[PDB]
RNA sequence: CAUCGGUUCUGGCGGGGGGAUAAAGGCCCAGGGAAUGUGGCUCCUCCGGGAGUGUUAUAGCCCUGGGUGUAAUACCCUCGCCGGGACCGAGGACCGCGCUCUGCAAGGAUGCUGGCGUAAUGGUCACCAGCGACCCGUCUUGAAACACGGACCAAGGAGUCAA
RNA sequence: AGCGAAUGAACUUUAAAUAUGUAAGAAGCCCUUGUUACUUAACUGAACGUGGGCAUUCGAAUGUAUCGACACUAGUGGGCCAUUUUUGGUAAGCAGAACUGGCGAUGCGGGAUGAACCGAACGCGGGGUUAAGGUGCCGGAGUGGACGCUCAUCAGACACCACAAAAGGCGUUAGUACAUCUUGACAGCAGGACGGUGGCCAUGGAAGUCGGAAUCCGCUAAGGACUGUGUAACAACUCACCUGCCGAAUGUACUAGCCCUGAAAAUGGAUGGCGCUCAAGCGU
RNA sequence: CUGUCCCUAUCUACUAUCUAGCGAAACCACAGCCAAGGGAACGGGCUUGGCAAAAUCAGCGGGGAAAGAA
RNA sequence: GGGAUAACUGGCUUGUGGCGGCCAAGCGUAGCGACGUCGCUUUUUGGAUGCGGCUCUUCCUAUCAUACCGAAGCAGAAUUCGGUAAGCGUUGGAUUGUUCACCCACUAAUAGGGAACGUGAGCUGGACCGUCGUGAGACAGGUUAGUCCCUACUGAUGAACUCGUCGCAAUGGUAAUUCAGCUUAGUACGAGAGGAACCGCUGAUUCAGAUAAUUGGUUUUUG
RNA sequence: AACGCGACGAUACUACCCGCACGUUGUAGACGUAUAAGAAUAGGCUCCGGCCUCGUAUCCUAGCAGGCGAUUCCUCCGCCGGCCUCGAAGUGGCCGUCGGUAAUUCGCGUAUUGCAAUUUAGACACGCGCGGGAUCAAAUCCUUUGCAGACGACUUAGAUGUG
């Protein structure tokens, strides 16, 4: 129908600064620095009040307004990440064979590697290299559980999904073999 | 899908009616 | 257009009331207004208001209304021109939020003595500040969460395992028994639901209700009453601050 | 190259007539309205602005009749006047129709000029280039298709005579 | 059309569309009386003749490039396709008549190609304008103008016959009908979701949810002798419904465009090829 | 043992690159690269695409051959 | 005996029967009407068939195995159904005139098709007349039809660019396949009987490209 | 790729390189054949003033097809040397020398090509002449080899030697 105008608003907190280029968005705060490109979506960014960013679209369709809402949520997700961060708590359960999860950080490539051993007694060691900027901890808070914290929600969730997918059973009974490493809680660090 | 939609529409009408509300085999067998 | 949700047609024996129940409420208020001398306005702020049946069974000889506040406000009449009695439109500002009416031929002194002696311990409900900190003991969890002595306690039903996990307790099934870590204790530390002096959320409220520990107090608070004979309102102490309409 | 005739393409200019003697529109004359409500004012934790109320006021607008006005312009139909280009020059004393009639654009091109006067123009072959283009005959059928004859060349080669 | 005209396709004042036979002047009609072997009761009728009437619009229009008679002479006796009308048949094919048109013996422009399609028919040349069909070069001419629609994991570029329907599409646009909403609509979040009653029969056990039948009352804001999860039974959760917060348009069924699928085999190939996406696709 | 098959042995017959010299015939419209389209189960020349480089030697297992229909 | 037709299907074919009733949005204002349901086929106790067969090239997928997935009381194992997938492979018997069905043996399995009216290439296993008849045929009675070259592919030379050496890589082809054994482990799992998998290791089958140390065969070494 | 390309060795003549005298030599076609940011297009450029639809812009453009001379000008071209730079199919900068040079102004010559006739003028390639420097090569046949083979073709070896 070619709606003439559509707008969305995103508030920012006092303790961050958001520098937005042509369509590059960089957000800085106590957690650190986070950058994302959104050049694939047509949108006009501007400031409406002291601490709200208004993103608008003109002469667009419902698909365009839907993209407007999606990019609104993405910007808000980056603001939330740079303020509070993200945290995914997993737990690994087993029946007779205990799973040995060893986490290490190498100076090279500045990333983390999680090595899983003795998953259903398998003699293969399963190594997952993580996305940059995610921290992995075997906490002494609960037994046989892991914490995956970070600043980028997409990286945190994709790393959690990668570990979950790599530790999966083959050619067995799902109802009978319950073992694996599974996401338990999702939230913010602070 | 056609069968399922006919079945669900008939079920909807039948349930509406019953919510509002509050021999050939014999011959062949003989 | 296309690309829309599919709403399920429920196989339900009860349909939406709408204007039938609306007019039944309207006529009920009209027939209730002249019968009884005093119309009290009470409030329930953040309670589960399930004890209204008990208070009704107590006040069999009085008629309490607790429905839609705007419907009741117009039914009593918010303006001087639609009022049954002169000043019920004064009462229709005390009728503001989660409030209700209570029609009596009884005496004030008795009725607020009753409502000051009435109080029942009930479940938390969202928004309340925790009066204490609850932490289930480390080990085999029971149906009480370490309030009743375990020696007189019963193990929790095993069918709540997915629900407790969804609410966020790192619990496991060991030999048919729900436990935190190991059956013999040790293993890990405990799980705290809510801490004292901290606003409690819906997840914590659900956990409290499932463990059947009550942390709030149900008490109906009277904002003000109306006497039809003298034709006068009486701001009750509470109504003073309550955001009037 | 200049002045003509015939056919033709194309650009511009000056008028006339018709609509509802266009409808609009400017400027005035009255009358009447409203709101996407101007100015006031009344509000609102106002970078800012909103909301309210009401009929010109410190913007305006709509609608109805009236004058300028036989206004202008658009569109359609018409009377002419200039400019640029292409192709063509059939006939060969006069006769005729005419005219703007010493003459003429009037029953068909003359006038002035330059270079060359020789392979320069023109022509023939071979090649290239762009475009076009089934292998002939016989026979059948409504028609194709099949089928048959065709290695090439020279000479001979088939509706004649008589009653 | 009407039956406020009568009567009741078989009714009518009137009258459609659609093709079609005949006639339209001196090659005339009458009227009038002479004859006849015909005829009549009869100079009475019919035929054969006389007189008159209009030679100018002489008896509609339009063309007319002449028409008629006789004698003689040569080649011809096939059909195929299609429109319309019409009779019959099948699951579908199809079969048979009538008229007309194209091909025969016909070149040329276009449909990329061509028996049947569209335009138009022909001496040799020059100039101009067109038809059908086209204007992104190949290819002459528009990356012309206006308003919209469509993104296809082998779209479409005219096939609309089939596949193919009361078909499947949480693809997209326009429209119609119905319904609810500041008496707060849809979605959501926080709560209620209660008592008789573990209602009757049956089961070892079955308390709303293994089974059979009815399904009531109160409390009401509302709650089903219960829509699902669950237990050996419970318990517990959840749905329906209801209240608070939020705040303004929603949601049910059809219809009409475009798009996808709506069935496909086997050497590598076809909107003519390239290629084309606010088109170089579709409608005006 | 066999009215069965195969192999080994023998015989019969046909089986043969280049140089010197000698030296035909069959057959021959003109040709000869493919794929789609060319209504008449028809293509070899036409449309539009793939492409496409002189002159030769050898091998050859493909095409240049077929119906006529109750 | 006469006439008409003289081939034929060609965006055909495939997976879900027909008949009658009920319902049936609609069209319509009686008639057509899909999907479902009910009745018949059809139930109260467990041989058919009357042109075949074999080798090789290429293609299809409507996938038999292999690879990866989704679902199943799928404990393990062995499986069943479905999906993407044609890269890779895809037997021998008994019986019968032949084939299929059933049954029996190895195997990972021992799938189905096209090469376009001539099922890619190769091989193998009558109708007319006449006589006499006709409740019926017969005739040693006659006549008669049966049509070494170009090109593709595989290799090998090659003038022009002065000869030669050393290279690049457009384009074209393309390759690996399956099974078994050790360890995992008599572990996971299982009442028991049974009983895997990833990592690691080693062989074998088919296919492909090479090779003559050795072994076997061949002999004009006529030694 | 036998009509795709590169590197290097040796290249007797012919002429290998160098300069001009050129050529009645060729060309799918000189006539100012002038012009390097990158990146984005719901942003970009900048000297940091501002600027951006617009390449209908910048450069260049006067002189017998462009003469001779003179006041004034240090501006713009060209050629050779040194230092450096450019490799994706190989160039540009600086300095220097030397040559030419309207930014202002002036005198002398243009005539006759007769009223137009392509204003024969550029580039690269190739060919004929000179005069300066430089060098004195290979392949095939023939014989031979067997790492090869139908014949060709291929690996080899013939000049004094580990022949």
């Amino acid at each position: 129908m070619r709606y003439i105008h559509s707008e969305e608003t995103i508030p920012v907190p006092e303790n961050l600064k958001v520098s937005i280029k042509s369509r590059l968005v960089t957000v800085e705060g106590p957690r650190g620095k986070l950058q994302k490109d959104l050049s694939h979506i047509a949108v006009n960014f501007s400031v409406v009040k002291k601490g709200v960013i208004g993103l608008e679209i003109h002469h667009g369709s419902r698909k365009d307004v839907a993209a407007l809402r999606t990019v609104r949520t993405i910007i808000n997700n980056m603001i939330i990440g740079v303020t509070k961060g993200f945290k995914y708590k997993m737990r690994y359960v087993y029946a007779h064979f205990p799973i040995n999860v060893n986490v290490e950080k190498n100076a090279e490539t500045g990333c983390y590697e999680v090595e899983i051993r003795n998953f259903i007694g398998e003699k293969i060691v399963r190594k997952v290299v993580m996305a940059p900027g995610v921290e992995v901890e075997i906490s002494k808070a609960q037994k046989d559980e892991l914490i995956l914290s970070g600043n980028s929600l997409e990286a945190v969730s994709q790393s959690a999904a990668d570990i979950q997918q790599i530790c999966k059973v083959r050619n067995k009974d799902i109802r009978k073999f319950l073992d694996g490493i599974y996401v338990s809680e999702k939230g913010n660090i602070v | 899908r056609h069968a399922q939609k006919i079945q669900m529409r008939k079920a909807i009408k039948q349930h509406e009616e019953r919510n509002v509300k509050g021999t050939a085999k014999a011959l062949s067998s003989q | 257009p296309k690309s829309k949700r599919a709403r399920v047609y429920h196989l339900i024996q009860v349909n939406k009331k709408g204007r039938e129940a609306k007019e039944r409420l309207f006529s009920n208020i009209r027939e209730t207004i002249p019968k009884y001398q005093h119309c009290f306005v009470f409030s329930v702020d953040n309670m589960r208001n399930n004890y209204l049946k008990d208070v009704r069974h107590e006040l069999n000889d009085c008629r309490i209304f607790f429905g839609k506040t705007k419907l009741m406000a117009r039914a009593l009449g918010t303006t001087p021109e639609e009022e049954q009695a002169d000043g019920l439109h004064r009462l229709t500002r005390y009728l503001t939020g989660t409030v209700g009416l209570l029609f009596t031929n009884r005496d004030p002194a008795d009725i607020e003595s009753y409502f000051s002696n009435l109080s029942q311990v009930d479940f938390a409900r969202a928004g309340t500040v925790a009066p204490r900190t609850v932490t289930v003991p480390t080990g085999i969890v029971y149906s009480t969460g370490g309030e009743v002595p375990p020696e007189h306690d019963v193990p929790v039903s095993h069918t709540l395992e997915p629900e407790l996990r969804r609410l966020g307790m790192p619990v496991r099934m060991i030999k048919g028994k729900v436990c935190l870590g190991d059956e013999k204790g040790e293993a890990s530390e405990g799980y705290t639901i809510c801490k004292e002096g901290e606003v409690l959320d819906s997840r914590q409220t659900r956990l409290l209700k499932l463990f059947s520990i009550c942390l709030s107090e149900f008490k109906v608070s009277l904002l003000g009453y109306w006497n039809s004979a003298s034709g006068e309102v009486t701001e009750l102490e509470a109504g003073k601050t309550r955001p009037k309409r």
